[PDB]
């Protein structure tokens, strides 16, 4: 049961879509019972700023006085 | 050949290694199995077994039969009748009980632990006692009123005999550790009289009481460790 | 229809107990026959129900205040039995399961209690210091007549043939609080008179040579002392009567018998 | 895919002023109480997700323990030529942890995992050039012919199994399938080997008492496999053993003393395991 | 013939459920003809106590006196 | 190019391995094969085969062609003919004969053995023979009344020279040690006279009777071992 | 995928008081004996799951 | 072109049918030209006793006398 | 069993290396996850 | 295809006489000004294909850094024969590299990868003949039976998990699961392990405050397992470690100034983590 996935592009004129090949795929296949035993997880970039740069009560928009 | 490349690890032996490897004797005839009473799969199912607690270590009944009868009297006491630190794993007393013993091969615990008490003495005699569990950061509960404030049973002496109180699972962290750091202690359980042991004319007026502990069927341990308890020469 | 009152009937022998703890099936399996699935012997085996199976009841003992124990070697104890006795002789290899019902009555005014285990390959250490499993055949099978427990080991070779055991070590090196892993049921003066364990055949095999092997031993140990008010030495008997359940026996022989004195 | 099953959960309660109250029982019987917290006192909804992995037997003896110690030498003194051969018997008694742990079933199943570890130093006080060290582990199945020396013609291994390692590769491992001749091995033996009979005297049978008489599960004959070298080498071979897929029965308490051989005999200086305590009252 | 089960959960491997998408899985071969040579069998969980606590022929419940 | 690990055990030498390996001679075009009869698939096959047993392995008959004939006297005895101990491997009179051969490279074994004798008395010679088998774990038998205790037969003299019994497999074990051993023991295997030969005159008063070993069909051997039966001096090469 | 061929099972039997004897025979005839426990004694039924797989060529 | 096939039997298995579950299966693939690369035969446990212990041209029944 | 070749790279350890390896301390039960406020999933939320 | 989000692209904007003026804010809000360069300046179109990998945490915690150096003695002195073993509390707070990247967060939650890289010289003025050494690494978690020597009966390892090493394989590795009591490992405690409750003491708890407190890991033990030779072999033992799937909590800032101790403490002689400017108006 491997797990098939994307590979990060690299210099061959890889377009930005990285859609762009069926060459820029890799194969995982885990071998060990415990999961710590595996290799680094996959990448997520999913990113909540929100929560240190603007937590507030009542929320702000930025075109609006700040202070009313 | 296949081009490969040998990671590190390689050619090294982890004795937690679960790998497969040639069988010494291939073909061999494995006897058939029968059936055999009293099959165990996990280890939590000892430890749920109540067993004696050696409440007793007073000089002069330390290893002996002694060390597992919890003295009660007819004369009137307002002291603990015995005190113990919830340390299932390093308390002196508590180690070396099955669920001790068990526990002692392992790191950390969780779940509640039952404390079972049964008196062996008298029929005619009657009386009332308090069992009691204290959480830890607090006085020592020296005195029957801290007692009361925990957590607590009366064990009204009768036709029924054991009693069974229960130091429920509270503690900050999931898990405790077994070794007895400060931020690992469990509590305090103690036995009060609730009322005086009253006992009737040409009746013993010395009476015992049994305890044991046993885990509650929440409990369970974490990692494996070689158990202290054991030495040999080398 | 009192918890308490329990009745057992096997062969043609009755127990009656008026007042008993609820009776202890040993892990939870009743003693049964070889299915043919597992059979070891070839040959076709005896099943002498009703002589065989026949309540047995050994000499008993004096529980007094200084007693720290008695034991057992289960189908040792019923060799002096005539049947069932005489099959372990005449047979090289049998299975029994067993019936163990320990009495002890005692007053209102008694206190002390008796811990009855049944252990399971009682092996036992030896009073010899120098020398290791070193116990004769004789000391090690005292048959009806049971063995005791003590305070102290005192190693030394007469008495070095001989089993020695600690009752706080179970004669082994385990501490008899955890005997309790074992099956059990305790005889409370105070509530209870009576204690009854029912074990299958417990081996690696499925039968097995009875004049060589114990499965089981019995040990009873005054786990409350006994105390009356007024004697400072009470002696209240303990009698163990035993019947062997569900047994049988293979191979045939001229009469085996043992070395001894 | 599911979840595996956890511990339990504790279900919210309240108190309780009823005539049928758990905390009230009796123990006479063999039964242990079973009075959960719910019984005691008021508790809260707890969703419980844990479980007992590592308490299940096929995890509590899943490490390969070290077993034994033995030890070659490679001489060329003719008084060292019986060095180089090492016959230990196979066992589990020589190390007390793993000892400690079998002891706990009276009976087990289970298959068996040998890992063995080479070391070598010059026991010497002076030390040269010597060629890389080849070791031969053979297992002779009782009644097999044993060997009379290092270089003897059974080592020729025709039916024997046997292991070469070279030392400096990983170390060599091997499979036992479960070998016993009963349904189980037997971690106890109360009985004897034989039955003395009438015709015997009366300390008939003090030897052939115990699974010391009656167990016999051949040896493990360990050689060097090179011809003698001007500068000592001195090898110790450690044996590792791992039950796996095991199956145990019929529990017992663990040993709370030292061990003496390998039957349970005591030591009359060392039958007092536990530690004292000023009072019962002391915490 | 290839198996595929379930690793145990790791740090970040799921909530406790052990069913949080494929990658959570882990592939075992056998490669040898006899079994003794297998790694450690699956984890098997089942358990039934009251075998040791509670080995009774008369079956009284919890919420009971034990004695009548 | 692939990530791999080297798990222990790496690149050891096991006899018992099983592994494939490159062809020393690729292509090599190997005879075709034709029936040979006597084709042989397991070693049982063998063991299953009489043999002759050279029980009267006695002083000034061992090693001699005399050690398999067992004698008999038509003059009326008590004493038991011959015994044995049922240990295929450890009976030195046993452990050589083709049973105990194949056996000898066992460790462990099981089944019932079948004993098989033949009577090479003349044809006017009549009687009967007691043949039996007790389990172990009791006093070996002394007599033709301990011999009757334990399974037997009775082997009446007459047209059919030969008869046998078997010694079925009586253990608390699954398998016994062929190896000697105080726990595995054997049993004992012995024969008495049922009755007197009776013999006309001029007619031979001294017979014999040869006993064959053979294992029955529910037979077994469990583990492969090398045979102390053969040995050999030390090896040294280019000497 | 299925169970391997055992070794030979036992017949639970009873006495037999016929007049043919299998315990009876020659060996004259270049046969061996063919008997087996239930031929001679009273036997049990005994299942047996026992296989001849250490004793086949390829293993030896 | 792999094959797969059954183990033998160890501690921990399946009763003595040995045709219980797909834990018991391997795999085994060939990777040489010449089938005397390849690993050892399978068991066959076919016997055919009668060509040694009994090789007799005229039939002989168990309970017939052998000879009349 | 089935013919490989080593080639460059093998038997080096990188400290960026991001291969499986066997555990030590096997079939572990994990303490199970609780949330926690001000997870941060990516540096940049605190470079901003 | 799981093309990874990018950072935001810039919208071309031309300048305005808007009433909304996103420039002025507040910052006594206690958020952050929201700007971007199309809210006060003309921009051009820009599409960005450009992401935040590197910055991940499981990439910025994605390397092995040393933790520490152990070292490990094997000579036929007997003054020497204590330093065959070395034990080692289990610990990050050895390195500040690493501990400054951790401590970006209170609390972090991970599994973790350990590798070993091993090192060896003679120490002596004459080196000789020495055979290839072999090391044992094992953990002794918290409670579990410490050696007294190297070649005590503890090292048996029948539970602790231990590796065995011959010098020149493949630096040995293995994969440790989370293992914290909390559901998170803490890199801080702001607490005392106990309170001091009229413990005659107003000092009390100057000895048992702070993270340390809190904190037994057991100990890593590593042992020669080779006996003395003529000749001393020294050996240094490096101890990596690589935080994997790793998620954290709470941010802090990383500290400006020289760490003392395992704690937060300062030494008085680095308290000054800045350089000097001739002036403010100096670019
Ligand atoms: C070439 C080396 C092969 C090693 C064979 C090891 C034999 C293991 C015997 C079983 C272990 C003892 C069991 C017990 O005492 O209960
Ligand atoms: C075979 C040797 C195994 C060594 C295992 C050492 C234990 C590592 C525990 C995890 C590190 C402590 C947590 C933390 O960094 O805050």
């Amino acid at each position: 049961g491997a797990q098939v996935s994307t590979q990060k592009t690299g210099a061959h004129e890889n377009q930005n879509v990285a859609a762009n090949g069926s060459t820029i795929n890799y194969t995982t296949i885990n071998y060990y019972k415990d999961s710590a035993s595996n290799s680094a997880t996959r990448q997520d970039l999913s990113q909540d700023p929100s929560k240190f740069t603007e937590p507030v009560k009542d929320l702000m928009l930025k075109t609006a006085p700040a202070l009313n | 050949g296949l081009p490969t490349m040998n990671t590190p690890g390689s050619n090294q032996f982890l004795t937690s290694d679960d790998f497969q490897s040639p069988c010494a004797l291939p073909n061999f005839d494995v006897t058939p199995p029968i059936h055999i009473p009293g099959e165990v799969k996990n280890m939590m199912e000892l430890a749920e077994i109540d067993t004696l607690i050696p409440m007793n270590a007073v000089d002069g009944k330390v290893n002996t039969m002694e060390m597992y009868q919890i003295p009660l009297n007819d004369n009137l006491s307002k002291a603990p009748i015995f005190c113990l630190s919830l340390s299932p794993a390093s308390d002196k007393r508590l180690s070396h009980t099955m669920l001790g013993e068990i526990l002692n091969y392992y790191t950390h615990w969780t779940g509640s632990i039952r404390f079972t008490f049964l008196f062996c003495g008298s029929m005619m005699a009657t009386g009332k006692l308090l069992l009691s569990y204290s959480p830890p950061g607090a006085k020592p509960p020296t005195n029957r009123k801290d007692a009361m404030l925990g957590t607590h049973i009366i064990w009204d002496l009768g036709l029924q005999s054991s009693c069974s109180m229960v130091a429920p699972w509270i503690s900050n962290t999931v898990y405790r550790r077994c070794a007895r750091d400060d931020f690992t202690e469990g509590g305090f359980i103690t036995c009060f009289y609730q009322t005086r042991i009253v006992v009737p004319a040409s009746t013993p007026t010395s009476m015992f009481m049994l305890g044991f502990v046993s885990a509650c069927p929440d409990f369970s341990v974490r990692l494996l460790r070689d158990t202290p308890h054991i030495s040999q020469s080398k | 229809y009192s918890d308490r009152v329990r009745q057992i009937t096997l062969g043609n022998s009755t127990i009656t107990t008026q007042e008993a703890a609820n009776a202890i099936v040993a892990y939870g399996e009743w003693p049964t026959y070889i299915n043919d699935s597992e059979a070891n012997p070839v040959d076709a085996p005896t099943e002498p129900d009703v002589s065989s199976n026949r309540f047995y009841t050994l000499e008993s003992v004096s529980w007094k205040t200084t007693s720290r124990g008695w034991w057992w070697k289960l189908p040792d104890c019923l060799k002096d039995m005539g049947m069932f006795g005489q099959n372990m002789y005449y047979h090289y290899l049998g299975r029994s399961g067993y019936t163990i019902h320990v009495q002890c009555n005692a007053s209102k005014f008694h206190q002390g209690a008796l811990g009855v285990f049944l252990i399971p390959e009682f092996v036992m250490a030896c009073n010899t210091e120098s020398k290791t499993s070193y116990v004769s055949y004789i000391n090690a099978n005292p048959g009806e007549r049971g063995g005791e427990f003590t305070n102290t080991y005192n190693p030394s070779a007469s008495e070095g043939r001989k089993f020695a055991a600690l009752d706080y070590l179970l004669g082994s090196g385990v501490l008899a609080g955890n005997a309790f892993v074992y099956p059990h049921q305790i005889i409370n003066l105070r509530t209870n008179n009576s204690a009854t364990i029912v074990v299958p055949y417990v081996n690696s095999l499925v039968i097995d040579c009875m004049a060589k092997h114990n499965n089981w031993g019995i040990v009873i140990l005054p786990l409350a002392p006994l105390a009356f008010a007024a004697t400072s030495s009470p002696q209240v008997p303990i009698t163990v009567t035993i019947a062997p359940m569900c047994t049988e026996f293979n191979g045939l022989r001229n009469i085996t018998v043992p070395v001894h004195q | 895919v599911s979840q595996p099953p956890s511990t339990q959960s504790t279900e919210a309660t309240s108190g309780v002023n009823s005539q049928e109250v758990p905390a009230l029982t009796a123990v006479e019987t063999g039964a242990s109480g079973q009075a959960i917290p719910s019984d005691v006192v008021e508790t809260r909804h707890v969703v419980n997700y844990k479980t007992r992995s590592e308490s299940c037997l096929e995890s509590f003896f899943g490490r390969a323990a070290c077993v034994t110690i033995l030890s070659l030498t490679n001489s060329s003194k003719s008084g060292e030529e019986k060095k180089h051969f090492n016959i230990w018997n196979i066992t589990y008694t020589d190390t007390v942890q793993l000892r400690r742990k079998l002891e706990f079933f009276t009976y087990s199943r289970f298959d068996l995992e040998m890992t063995f570890v080479f070391t070598e130093n010059y026991p010497s006080t002076a030390s040269g050039e010597v060629r890389n060290q080849v070791y031969q582990i053979m297992y002779i199945p009782p009644g097999a012919p044993r060997p009379s020396s290092w270089d003897d013609y059974t080592w020729q291994s025709s039916s024997n199994p046997s292991i070469f390692y070279m030392y400096g590769n990983a170390p060599p491992r091997m499979s036992i399938p479960y070998v016993g001749i009963a349904n189980a091995y037997s971690h106890f033996y109360d009985g004897f080997a034989r039955v003395p009979l009438e015709g015997e005297n009366t300390d008939a049978g003090d030897t052939f008492y115990g699974l010391v008489s009656i167990n016999d599960f051949g040896v493990l004959a360990v050689r060097a496999v090179n011809r003698s070298n001007p500068h000592t080498i001195h090898t110790s071979v450690r044996v590792y053993m791992k039950p796996k897929h095991i199956r145990c029965w019929c529990p017992r308490p663990p040993r709370a003393v030292l061990y003496r051989g390998e039957g349970v005999d005591m030591i009359s200086s060392a039958i007092l395991p536990l530690a004292k305590v000023d009072s019962i009252t002391t915490f």
